[PDB]
RNA sequence: ACGGAGGGGUACCACCAGACGUGGAGUCUGCGGCUCAAUCUGACCCAACGCGCGCACCUCACCAGGCCCGGACGCGCGGAGGACCGACAGCCGGGCGCGCUUUCGCGAUCGCGCGGGCGGUGGUGCAUGGCCGCUCCCAGCCCGUGGCGCGAGCCGUCUGCUCCAUUGCGACAACGAGCGAGACCCCGGCCGCGGGCGCCGCGGGACGGCCCGCGCGAGCGGGAGGACGGCGGGGCGAUAGCAGGUCUGUGAUGCCCUCAGACGCCCUGGGCCGCACGCGCGCUACACUGGCGGGGCCAGCCGGCGCCCGCGAGGACGCGCGGAGCCCCCGCCGUGGCCGGGACCGCGGGCUGGAACGCCCCCGCGCACCAGGAAUGUCUUGUAGGCGCCCGCCCCCACCGCG
């Protein structure tokens, strides 16, 4: 399914922003575990967790290949010079 | 390997008591309206019957010296062919009345039969609900309010969900009929509380930083 | 002394019937009772016209009632007449879950 | 008359118990409402369905459809061992395909070198994929609009 | 709102490519007309016409006839020197002490007039509640602050690109929220654990995740491995509204009319099934891709059997135990309205029930019908079509309906 409601996008974002180092760009199992983790957030369902994780993956690689709008990745370091 | 005609005894013995439950509910709703009757539940015991009622203030129905309640117990012995004294009735009380639609709708009917204006009564009910803690409440009145032509007007405040399986839990609806001079006046209510019993609605996401 | 006893349980909700079970079995480990035999589900079905009269498209309701049944009969010699009550009391009585006993 | 999920079947209580312990292997095949249970052991090339040899089965036309895995795989292996399948479920053809699936999986479960198993899996699936993987599609329910799953009662505008 | 205006999109209740049909015959059933004592009624494009869950009695409202008050409760009057109510016999009456001719019984449970009730499948659905249908097999709807207008109103809520989808990206006097959509619940397919009279409880798994192309992007096309690959089937279903249907579902109901020769309630018969006629949903057939006879053989929602009589349908006993059609094989028929087809009708044997007008079985008879004109319906994988099997109502009865 190609439906991506707002909730998925906003949640996947806040999650990537608040938690990068613990993750990888193309994985789906590590990202799924990170989402399932309690500190990061809470997902009542399973299908929701899977969808959010997938969107997290696609955002993460879209970022790692190149900086992405709306993402507070903490990248001033390389440009604050 | 087994005979299906025996377990049918147990199955038909669990259907009979369910029907017994509902008749009681109707009887109560038609009698104990002054006690704010909400609902009834029954624990069929092999020894006797124990019935757990839900009233806003049991002391009323409880009766001085428990006379009224004891009168009631004997009565239900006749209809259900049960021996009296085995039909013990226990009362229970409700605290967050604003969380329950039935009590509020009974109050609304009481007000309306006084010729109290509809708007004031409905909004009193609504601020009551939001004071008790509520994310929404909707009210309705259909009938011959003023003229021969009949139209319906609805009041409300906050959001109310009307779709899905969640509507079978967090959404409590209730209705009544009012017999007035011009004709039947129909009123219905619904309250939405997403935080009952610590159950989380889906499509809800919390994130920590 | 020894009588070969049976326990029947009936219910319409799957949660309580799965909660009564855990309590009773946890309580009976000593007396020698063993797990249940989950029986075939009894499906009551009713199809009714959604309207009080014949009008418009013909739309139907589909009501049903599921009844669940768990049967422990593994007390028998491990439990005497008096000791049966020991097991039917410590459990958490639920307002709707008829439990019948018969040797 | 037989449902396919009965405990008597997946265990095969039909067989006498003393011999039952020899049939080390077990297997399953299915199609639609049809089940196949193969208890396998060492032998000299024999097979049986519901106490019936493989040649004398009712699909005189699809006998080769049943025998396919034998011919595509060779003969020495099956000659090595022996079987006794039992089947129960809807129809004749469903049972045929269930049986052949069960045979393929059971004979392919016997080898011990997984490299050989992979090579045989590749050889077999090339001829057909449904000899190894169950068919998913199943009967679809019907609706009250008409007398079929998707067809509707004929509508007259006048 | 509309346009025989323009530009973008969409769907087998639209079409293309095809399939299976209907409309042709006989029949089941409902519908208008005709008839009768009555043939009780509601609904008329999609959004009325096997629909208001099986009419011998009841159901039942309609037709022809008959018992009963089951007239609560207060005021005045009378009443045990006897208020009110029953019966043997004989006639008349379908029948009843219904009524008629006498003569016995019971006893205040009241009776009369006035007020006032109860009840009613009686009317108004264009006075109403509730419940359904439709608009709608859609994707739309509104709030607070702010701004533009004297104002009705507008912006927000998009003359861009994507999405089945106000589903999303990116901008903009707008900013910030919510409902609806999705999310959700049931079913099934693969795997694990446990438990077990009977396969049933808890979980995992699939997410446009991987490769390649493009595209800032959202996302599009292809290829893999995998039980399943891109909304698998159902349920729920926004705001606003229709003089849509229902007073014949109800101790749901406003206003009228019925209310002791009763539209109250109960009994006996009859009708709702009556037939020159028009059509709506179905069933059976027009045959060799077949009919008949014998044999072999497998389902699922789920589920009861033995012995003996009788051709069969069924019946008398006594116990708890259990699955079919198509299809396959061997033969007969051999293009003939013939062994295709079995309507119609004539003896007979049984079941149900208080009572056949209802339903089965046997013998005989053997109507049209040679693929159906103008017109028209449904449909994309376990789908169409073909084959049969269970439940609903039901004393018997399924060509109906849900599965």
């Amino acid at each position: 399914g190609k439906v991506r409601t707002k909730t998925i996008k906003r949640a996947a974002r806040k999650i990537v922003e608040n938690n990068y180092e613990s993750l990888k760009p193309k994985d789906f199992q590590n990202n799924k575990a990170i989402c399932s983790k309690r500190n990061v957030a809470i997902i009542p369902s399973k299908r929701l967790r899977n969808k959010v994780a997938g969107y997290v993956t696609t955002l993460m690689n879209r970022v790692v290949k190149g900086p992405v709008h709306g993402i507070s990745l903490r990248l001033q370091e390389e440009e604050r010079e | 390997i087994v005979r299906r005609d025996e377990e049918n005894v147990y199955y038909s013995k669990y259907l009979n008591d369910c029907i017994m439950e509902a008749e009681l509910h109707e009887f109560f709703s038609r009698e104990l309206v002054d006690a704010g009757y909400a609902s009834c539940s029954l624990c069929r015991t092999i020894d006797s019957i124990c019935v757990i009622i839900q009233c806003a203030e049991p002391e009323v129905v409880m009766g001085d010296n428990h006379y009224r309640l004891h009168k009631i117990e004997y009565l239900l012995a006749g209809r259900f062919m049960c021996d009296p004294k085995n039909f013990n009735i226990w009362v229970d009380k409700i605290i967050k009345r604003g969380l329950s639609a039935e009590i509020m709708v009974d109050n609304l009917r009481a007000k309306l039969e006084e010729a109290m204006p509809i708007r004031r009564a409905a909004y009193s009910i609504i601020r009551t609900a939001m004071r008790a803690g509520a994310a929404g409440c909707e009210v309705i009145v259909a009938g011959k309010l003023r003229a021969q032509r009949a139209r319906a007007n609805k009041f409300k405040e906050g959001c109310l969900i009307s779709t899905g399986h969640p509507k079978r839990i967090f959404l409590a609806e209730a209705t009544r009929h009012i017999k007035m001079r011009q004709g039947v006046i129909g009123v219905k209510v619904r309250i939405y509380n997403p935080n009952i019993r610590g159950a989380v609605m889906p499509d809800k996401i919390e994130i920590g930083a | 002394m020894h009588q070969k006893y049976t326990i029947i349980v009936v219910g319409k909700d799957l949660k309580l019937v799965e909660r009564y079970v855990k309590s009773i079995v946890k309580e009976g480990r000593a007396f020698g009772i063993s797990g249940p035999c989950r029986a075939p589900v009894r499906r009551l079905t009713i199809t009714t016209r959604k309207s009080p009269c014949g009008e418009g498209t013909n739309t139907w309701h589909r009501f049903e009632l599921r009844m669940y049944k768990r049967t422990f009969w593994v007390t028998c010699g491990g439990n005497d007449i008096s000791t049966i009550l020991s097991k039917t009391v410590v459990i958490p009585g639920i307002q709707v879950t008829v439990e019948v006993e018969e040797p | 008359m037989a449902k396919g999920n009965r405990r008597d079947l997946l265990e095969r209580n039909d067989i006498e118990v003393r011999e039952r312990d020899k049939y080390t292997v077990h297997t399953l095949g299915k199609k639609k409402n049809s089940v196949a249970v193969a208890f396998v052991k060492a032998g000299k090339g024999d097979i049986l369905v519901n106490n019936v040899p493989l040649a004398l089965v009712r699909p005189e036309i699809l006998r080769t459809k049943v025998s396919e895995p034998i011919m595509i795989l060779g003969e020495s292996l099956f000659k090595g061992l022996d079987m006794n399948i039992k089947v129960a479920g809807g129809g004749h053809v469903s049972q045929i395909y269930a049986v052949r699936q069960a045979i393929s999986r059971g004979v392919l479960a016997s080898v011990k070198d997984e490299a050989a198993r992979s090579e045989l899996r590749a050889k077999l699936v090339s001829y057909d994929r449904q000899l190894v993987v169950s068919d998913p599609r199943r009967c679809e329910a019907k609706k009250f609009g008409g007398r079929g799953a998707r067809a509707r009662r004929q509508k007259s505008y006048r």
